[PDB]
RNA sequence: GUGAAGAGGGAAACAACCCAGACCGCCAGCUAAGGUCCCAAAGUCAUGGUUAAGUGGGAAACGAUGUGGGAAGGCCCAGAC
RNA sequence: CGAUGUCGGCUCAUCACAUCCUGGGGCUGAAGUAGGUCCCAAGGGUAUGGCUGUUCGCCAUUUAAAGUGGUACGCGAGCUG
RNA sequence: UGCUGAAAGCAUCUAAGCACGAAACUUGCCCCGAGAUGAGUUCUCCCUGACCCUUUAAGGGUCCUGAAGGAACGUUGAAGA
C-alpha cells in the first residue's frame, strides 16, 4: 500500500479519560494530488508520483510547471513517488485525501533528520571519553587508537570517525496512529518522527505489521 | 622494410552470434577471448584491438563438467574488513548468469587498458534474442 | 543385475504408453508417469517389459533394475493400489479425517492438520489406528514417515506414532 | 554416532555403508555401534 | 658444483636450483631445460589405458564391499550363495 | 645497534573457531527436570568490585554466558607512567 | 532424519530419482547508490538567422541573436568549519 506526503507541525498530548497521556505528533497531510503514474510499459515498474502543497507561481520552472500542466493539476512544492502493489491503481488528477488511513494502525514514518554538523566521536559513535584527570596530556575527547602495529597498515573501511552527523533520511517504524482528522487534514501518531518543524514526511502504511 | 603494424583507423571488425545453450564454460571462453584478441586475423598486433564484436546468448543455459555446478566458487571482496563474499555456479546462473561468460572470458583476457576495450565487445545475453540485428551479425558455431 | 533379467509381465487392464524414456502406465486405480534414466534400455515383448543396459554407460545393469522394480511397483499400484497402516500408542492420542487433512493430537499444545497429498487416500477406523491407500509407493511411505515424524516413538514405552507392523525396541530407565 | 577415524564392524549386525562419500557403520542391534568416518 | 666475482632462458615472483658461460651489430635459422586451451610463443596432435577425487593442485598411523589389472584357491546344475 | 620505545592499565578495535551463551542434531549407564559426550554452526552477545604495579590469581556478589587465541605477547607521532 | 530403490535376487537415505532440515548463506527490514566510463530509464522545457574562408572538414571566421535555465549579489535558515 501507497503512503502520503505530509508535514510535521509538531508535537502534543493527548490525554484519554482513563488518565494515559499519549505523546503525539501532528502531521498534517494536505491533499496530495498526483502528476504522473508510472507502469511497466513505459518505465519498468508500477508508481504514482504525486505533489503537495502549493508553489510561487514566479518561481515554478517552466518544465516543472510543464509537468503539472500535463497533469492538468496545481504545482506543489514537490514530488514524491510511490510504488505500486497490485491491484491498485490511481489516475493522474487524483487527489488522495488521509482518509487512506482511516483503518491503518500502524505506520512508517519517513524524515530528514536535524543537521548536529560535524561531530565528534562522543556525540556520534557513542565512544567513551578518557581520563579527565590521572595525567592525561590534552587526549580528554580524542577517539583513542584506530589500528594495529603494522599487520594492516592501514585503518580498515567504515572505522568509526568524525563527521557529517544527521542531516539524512531516517524511518521510524510501527508507530501507532491514534486519530485521522479528514476534515482539518491531521494524522496523530503516537512517538517522535525524525525531523524539525515544518519539514515534510513520507508516512506509509507498516510494513512489519 | 618493416614489420607490418594494424592501425586502428583502417582496422575492420566484423560481428558474430554464438548461442552457448550446451556448451562447456572455458571451452567456449578461449575462442571467445582468441576472436575478441584477434588472434584468428593474420593482420593480428598486439598493441591494437583487431578482435570481432561477438553477442553470446542463452548464457544461462552454459554446462559445466563434473560437480562444478554445485562446487564451483565465485569469491570476492567488497573491500570492507569482513567483506569476502561467496557464490556458487548455480548461484550465479540464478542470480546475474551473464557474470559467468564475463568472468571466464575476463580472466582469459589480457590485463589492461586493452583488454579491457576488448571486453568491451562481448555483449552477453540470458535469452535467445538481442537488440542489435542493425548491425546484421552473422553466426558463428563453436 | 539378476532382478533385471527377470522381465515385468504386465497384465490385462495395464495400458502401457512408450515415449522415449517416459513411460505411461495406466489401470483401474490410476495412471503413473516415470522417465527413465538413459542408460536404460526399455522394451515390451507384448506381454512383459524388460529391460536392458543401454551401452556406453557405466552403470547399466544397476539403473535397468531399479528401473525394473520401480515399473513392478507401478504396475501393482495402479492395478491393486498399496495400503500403509500405522497405529497410534499413548494416552489422548487420536486421529480425525477430514477429505484428505488429517487431524492429528498428539498431546502438544496445538492441533495438528496434515494435508494428503494428491493420489493418497486416508481413513481412520479407530481414533489410535490410520490406514491410507495410494497408487505411489514413493508417496504413502512418504506420508508415513512424515506421520511418524510428530511423534517418533519413545523407547521407554513405546508411546507414539509407530508402524502398524514395525518392532519398537524398548529400555528400562535404570538408577 | 561415534565419529572416528577408524569405523568397523562391532557385531553381526553392523553393516558397513558410503553414503555420500562418508563411510558408515550402520547397525539394525545397537544403536551404540552406528559409526562415521571422520 | 654454482654464487661471491656471472648476465641470459626456466622453476609465478625466487643470489646458491635446472639448462647454459654475454666482444659488437642484424625485423635471419636450429635447439637446451622447460613447455604447446586463453592471459602468453607453440598440438584443443595421434593411438591405448586409468581416475570422478577438481585427485591433480599440501600431510601420517590407521580405517573402508571405491575402482582397474593379474595369479591361484573352495562350493557348485548330484543344485552352490 | 648512523635507534624497530619492550610490562600492565585506558581508548578504539578487528579476525580465527579448537563455541562460553543462544541455535540445530546423534548416543546415553537419556523416566521427566537437569545432565554427560560428540557433530554442525562464528549471526549477535559475552560482568561489576576488594587486594595487588600487575597479566594472572584468590575472594564477594551477579549473569543466558562471564569463550579460547591471533593481531610488533594489537594499539605511547592515541593517553598514562 | 528419511522415502522408494538397485548395484550385490536380500539388505541398503544414493548410485538414478524424491522429501525434510539451524541464530549460519541469499532474500525479506533500514541507508548510500548510474564516475554502474557497462556513465541507464521516464517526464517536461528551450533554441527552426544571414554570410565569408581555403588546407573542404566532426574545419575556421564575421555580423545579428542570447533562449530554457543557471550563476553571482542581497535578506537568510531548527542547513552549515
Ligand atoms: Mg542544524
Ligand atoms: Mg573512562
Ligand atoms: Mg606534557
Ligand atoms: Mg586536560
Ligand atoms: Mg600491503
Ligand atoms: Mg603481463
Ligand atoms: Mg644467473
Ligand atoms: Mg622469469
Ligand atoms: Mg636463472
Ligand atoms: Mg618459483
Ligand atoms: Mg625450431
Ligand atoms: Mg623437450
Ligand atoms: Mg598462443
Ligand atoms: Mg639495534
Ligand atoms: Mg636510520
Ligand atoms: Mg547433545
Ligand atoms: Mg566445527
Ligand atoms: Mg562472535
Ligand atoms: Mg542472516
Ligand atoms: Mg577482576
Ligand atoms: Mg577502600
Ligand atoms: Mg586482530
Ligand atoms: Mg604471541
Ligand atoms: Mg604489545
Ligand atoms: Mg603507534
Ligand atoms: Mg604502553
Ligand atoms: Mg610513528
Ligand atoms: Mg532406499
Ligand atoms: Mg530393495
Ligand atoms: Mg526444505
Ligand atoms: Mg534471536
Ligand atoms: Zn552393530
Amino acid at each position: 500500500m501507497i503512503g502520503l506526503v505530509g508535514k510535521k507541525v509538531g508535537m502534543t498530548r493527548i490525554f484519554t479519560e482513563d488518565g494515559v497521556s499519549i505523546p503525539v505528533t501532528v502531521i498534517e497531510v494536505e491533499a496530495n494530488r498526483v502528476t504522473q503514474v508510472k507502469d511497466l510499459a513505459n518505465d519498468g515498474y508500477r508508481a504514482i508520483q504525486v505533489t503537495t502543497g502549493a508553489k510561487k507561481a514566479n518561481r515554478v520552472t517552466k518544465p516543472e510547471a510543464g509537468h503539472f500542466a500535463k497533469a492538468g493539476v496545481e504545482a506543489g512544492r514537490g514530488l514524491w513517488e510511490f510504488r505500486l502493489a497490485e491491484g491498485e491503481e490511481f489516475t493522474v488528477g487524483q487527489s488522495i485525501s488521509v482518509e487512506l488511513f482511516a483503518d491503518v494502525k500502524k505506520v512508517d514514518v519517513t524524515g530528514t533528520s536535524k543537521g548536529k554538523g560535524f561531530a565528534g566521536t562522543v556525540k556520534r559513535w557513542n565512544f567513551r571519553t578518557q581520563d579527565a584527570t590521572h595525567g592525561n596530556s590534552l587526549s580528554h575527547r580524542v577517539p583513542g587508537s584506530i589500528g594495529q602495529n603494522q599487520t594492516p597498515g592501514k585503518v580498515f573501511k567504515g572505522k568509526k570517525m568524525a563527521g557529517q552527523m544527521g542531516n539524512e533520511r531516517v524511518t521510524v517504524q510501527s508507530l501507532d496512529v491514534v486519530r485521522v482528522d479528514a476534515e482539518r487534514n491531521l494524522l496523530l501518531v503516537k512517538g517522535a518522527v525524525p525531523g524539525a518543524t515544518g519539514s515534510d514526511l513520507i508516512v506509509k502504511p507498516a510494513v512489519k505489521a | 622494410m618493416k614489420t607490418f603494424t594494424a592501425k586502428p583507423e583502417t582496422v575492420k571488425r566484423d560481428w558474430y552470434v554464438v548461442d552457448a545453450t550446451g556448451k562447456t564454460l572455458g571451452r567456449l571462453a578461449t575462442e571467445l577471448a582468441r576472436r575478441l584478441r584477434g588472434k584468428h586475423k593474420a593482420e593480428y598486433t598486439p598493441h591494437v584491438d583487431t578482435g570481432d564484436y561477438i553477442i553470446v546468448l542463452n548464457a544461462d543455459k552454459v554446462a559445466v563438467t563434473g560437480n562444478k555446478r554445485t562446487d564451483k566458487v565465485y569469491y570476492h571482496h567488497t573491500g570492507h574488513i569482513g567483506g569476502i563474499k561467496q557464490a556458487t555456479f548455480e548461484e550465479m546462473i540464478a542470480r546475474r548468469p551473464e557474470r559467468v561468460i564475463e568472468i571466464a572470458v575476463k580472466g582469459m583476457l589480457p590485463k589492461g587498458p586493452l583488454g579491457r576495450a576488448m571486453f568491451r565487445k562481448l555483449k552477453v545475453y540470458a535469452g535467445n534474442e538481442h537488440n542489435h540485428a542493425a548491425q546484421q551479425p552473422q553466426v558463428l558455431d563453436i | 543385475s539378476r532382478v533385471a533379467k527377470a522381465p515385468v509381465v504386465v497384465p490385462a487392464g495395464v495400458d502401457v504408453k512408450i515415449n522415449g524414456q517416459v513411460i505411461t502406465i495406466k489401470g483401474k486405480n490410476g495412471e503413473l508417469t516415470r522417465t527413465l534414466n538413459d542408460a536404460v534400455e526399455v522394451k515390451h515383448a507384448d506381454n512383459t517389459l524388460t529391460f536392458g543396459p543401454r551401452d556406453g554407460y557405466a552403470d547399466g545393469w544397476a539403473q535397468a533394475g531399479t528401473a525394473r522394480a520401480l515399473l513392478n511397483s507401478m504396475v501393482i499400484g495402479v492395478t491393486e493400489g498399496f495400503t500403509k497402516k500405522l497405529q497410534l500408542v499413548g494416552v489422548g492420542y487420536r486421529a480425525a479425517v477430514k477429505g484428505n487433512v488429517i487431524n492429528l493430537s498428539l498431546g502438544f499444545s496445538h492441533p495438528v492438520d496434515h494435508q494428503l497429498p494428491a493420489g493418497i487416500t486416508a481413513e481412520c477406523p479407530t481414533q489410535t489406528e490410520i490406514v491410507l491407500k495410494g497408487a505411489d509407493k514413493q508417496v504413502i511411505g512418504q506420508v508415513a514417515a512424515d506421520l511418524r515424524a510428530y511423534r517418533r516413538p519413545e523407547p521407554y514405552k513405546g508411546k507414539g506414532v509407530r508402524y502398524a507392523d514395525e518392532v519398537v525396541r524398548t529400555k528400562e530407565a535404570k538408577k | 554416532m561415534k565419529v572416528r577415524a577408524s569405523v568397523k564392524k562391532l557385531c553381526r549386525n553392523c553393516k558397513i555403508v558410503k553414503r555420500d562419500g562418508v563411510i558408515r557403520v550402520i547397525c539394525s542391534a545397537e544403536p551404540k555401534h552406528k559409526q562415521r568416518q571422520g
